[PDB]
């Protein structure tokens, strides 16, 4: 099975440098170039460069030639791109591929000055059917996991994809229910951001 | 229509630096050889490039030819490569004929470069192991970066 | 560099429809075109090398063809595992370019948002920020326009705007609007509107508080 497997996503700070790896097997390795890409919000999909693991020649994306350095190493048949100089326009995923053909899975950079911290979590009421929420504000890294009445709820729910807002992130989720059943029986937010250990249970109440 | 430009005589490495070479029985092969082998072993390492047309996008429209007993050009007509008894045409009427390569440097690596078949594109030269032999094929480029269809060009 | 131009990024489409995405190329590129499809989890698959040659282990349902400097990949009858993303990629030249993507949606009736407009707590305005929070729900189709006023005078600064992909059960799309001031200058103004306004709408949508009542 020809593989391409690449290391785990990066939580790196700004102005320092990573260095993500692509690991090839189930294939003569040399026989192949092995190309980079990037995947962003912002600008979708980038070829960054590609390498010529037999000789270790190199080509850029003039975009990308002064941040991104391409390197092998034969014996472990490994591919590594290391950036340098990491702004938040670096956040993205990348992904290295034999012929951009056979791709690996993908790894996920993520570039932020904030250390971890716990969202403050904030009941939204309103001022036949009412929709409330709950504002998840000011978390860090991703992810936080969001229930309603520890998941008895859920026909009438959606939450939001995170945004960042600053250095960190926010989302919203949002409760639809009868009036006849609120605030008659009672509506909580149960939220969780595993990397602070934190669990918050916000009851909604009428303003 | 198009007269020929430029004549090259030329060394041709594959992507294991193993140099191409005419046999006995007219078949083109690579082999392990210095610079010094490759000069004792000539004609049959000295192969002439023609160029007769710039084509950007495909490249530059070329033929590629071998003196030894006789001059044969290369020819990848059914998909199969050969040497064809055949001189390079002084002029070609149109960059269609299956003697017809066109010649680009791999995007990026300036020195590294590929014969597209013009007769049939999108299948290119390339070097492949059969049992003991490293033989000169035509391929269907089936992936980007596939060293196979690289070579190095020593001018001589 | 080569601008591969990729149409449309978005394409609403039902089951056992014929669809074409097309890319135009800015240069020449003969037939160097790949056509692949990414999964939601960001698996990649090539399906289309060399304008229409169809990679092993790909549906017959797709091809692809190219006239002139456009090039298409057709799926000739969609299947439920098809509506994901698309991209065309050229290496005719460095830097190898790629298109914008066309993500394949389900195509369902229109709908008109529920609109609903939240007040900062208590609880954030202690720790001195306010968040005016609005949410925009289950409408159809994507495109929706969102405008905030502070009595009566559009506000765009401290605007963050959240997408949802498309609903796996009704098929609609939601979005939330947050308007985020410092509590001093919440504190200054009275009303606060979140405006919507949609292919469906006949009026826009208004939906306001006084930070008092
Ligand atoms: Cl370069
Ligand atoms: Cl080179
Ligand atoms: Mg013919």
């Amino acid at each position: 099975e020809i593989q391409l497997q690449q290391s785990g996503p990066e939580l790196v700070k700004p102005g320092a440098s990573v260095k993500v790896s692509c690991k090839a097997s189930g294939y003569s390795f040399t026989d192949y170039f092995i190309y980079w890409v990037k995947q962003s919000h912002g600008k979708s999909l980038e070829w960054i460069g590609d390498i010529d693991p037999y000789n270790g020649d190199t080509s850029y994306n003039q975009k990308f030639r002064d941040k991104a350095t391409l390197t092998v190493d034969q014996s472990s048949t490994t591919a590594f791109m290391h950036l340098n100089s990491l702004t938040s326009e670096d956040s993205a995923v990348y992904f290295c591929a034999r012929g951009l053909r056979f791709w690996g899975q993908g790894t996920l950079v993520t570039v932020s000055a904030a250390k971890t911290t716990p969202p403050s979590v904030y009941p939204l009421a309103p001022g036949s059917m009412v929709t409330l929420g709950c504002l998840v504000k000011g978390y860090f890294p991703e992810p936080v996991t969001v229930t309603w009445n520890s998941g008895s709820l859920s026909s009438g729910v959606h939450t939001f994809p995170a945004v960042l807002q600053s250095d960190l992130y926010t989302l919203s989720s949002s409760v639809t229910v009868p009036s006849s059943t609120w605030p008659s029986e009672t509506v909580t937010c149960n939220v969780a951001h595993p990397a602070s250990s934190t669990k918050v249970d916000k009851k909604i109440v009428p303003r | 229509y198009f007269g020929k430009l430029e004549s090259k005589l030329s060394v041709i490495r594959n992507l294991n630096d193993q140099v191409l070479f005419i046999d006995q029985g007219n078949r083109p092969l690579f082999e392990d050889m210095t610079d010094s082998d490759a000069r004792d072993n000539a004609p049959r390492t000295i192969f002439i490039i023609s160029m007769y047309k710039d084509s950007q996008p495909r490249g530059m429209a070329v033929t590629i030819s071998v003196k030894a007993e006789k001059i044969s050009t290369l020819s990848a007509e059914n998909k199969i490569i050969s040497f064809k008894e055949m001189n390079p045409p002084d002029n070609i009427k149109d960059t269609k004929s299956d003697i017809i390569f066109f010649q680009r440097s791999v995007p990026g690596h300036d020195n590294k470069m590929q014969f597209e078949s013009s007769s049939y594109e999108g299948y290119f030269l390339a070097a492949e192991k059969e049992r003991d032999l490293f033989k000169l094929i035509l391929k269907k480029e089936d992936e980007l970066g596939d060293r196979s269809i690289m070579f190095t060009v020593q001018n001589e | 560099d080569i601008q591969m131009t990729q149409s449309p990024s978005s394409l609403s489409a039902s089951l056992g429809e014929r669809v074409s995405l097309t890319c135009r190329a800015s240069q020449d590129i003969g037939s160097k075109l790949y056509w692949l499809q990414q999964e939601p989890d960001g698996t990649f698959k090539r399906l289309i090398y060399a304008t229409s040659s169809l990679d092993s282990g790909v549906p017959k349902r797709f091809s692809g063809s190219r006239s002139g400097s456009d090039y298409s990949l057709t799926i000739s009858s969609l299947e439920s595992e098809d509506f994901v993303d698309y991209y065309c990629l050229q290496y005719a030249s460095s830097p190898y370019t790629f298109g914008g993507g066309t993500k394949l949606a389900i195509k369902r009736a229109d709908a008109a948002p529920t609109v609903s407009i939240f007040p900062p707590s208590s609880e954030q305005l202690t720790s001195g920020g306010a968040s005016v929070v609005c949410f925009l729900n289950n409408f159809y189709p994507k495109d929706i326009n969102v405008k905030w006023k502070i009595d009566g005078s559009e506000r765009q600064n401290g605007v963050l705007n959240s997408w949802t992909d498309q609903d796996s059960k009704d098929s609609t799309y939601s979005m939330s609007s947050t308007l985020t001031l410092t509590k001093d200058e919440y504190e200054r103004h009275n009303s606060y509107t979140c405006e919507a306004t949609h292919k469906t709408s006949t009026s826009p949508i208004v939906k306001s508080f006084n930070r008092n009542e």
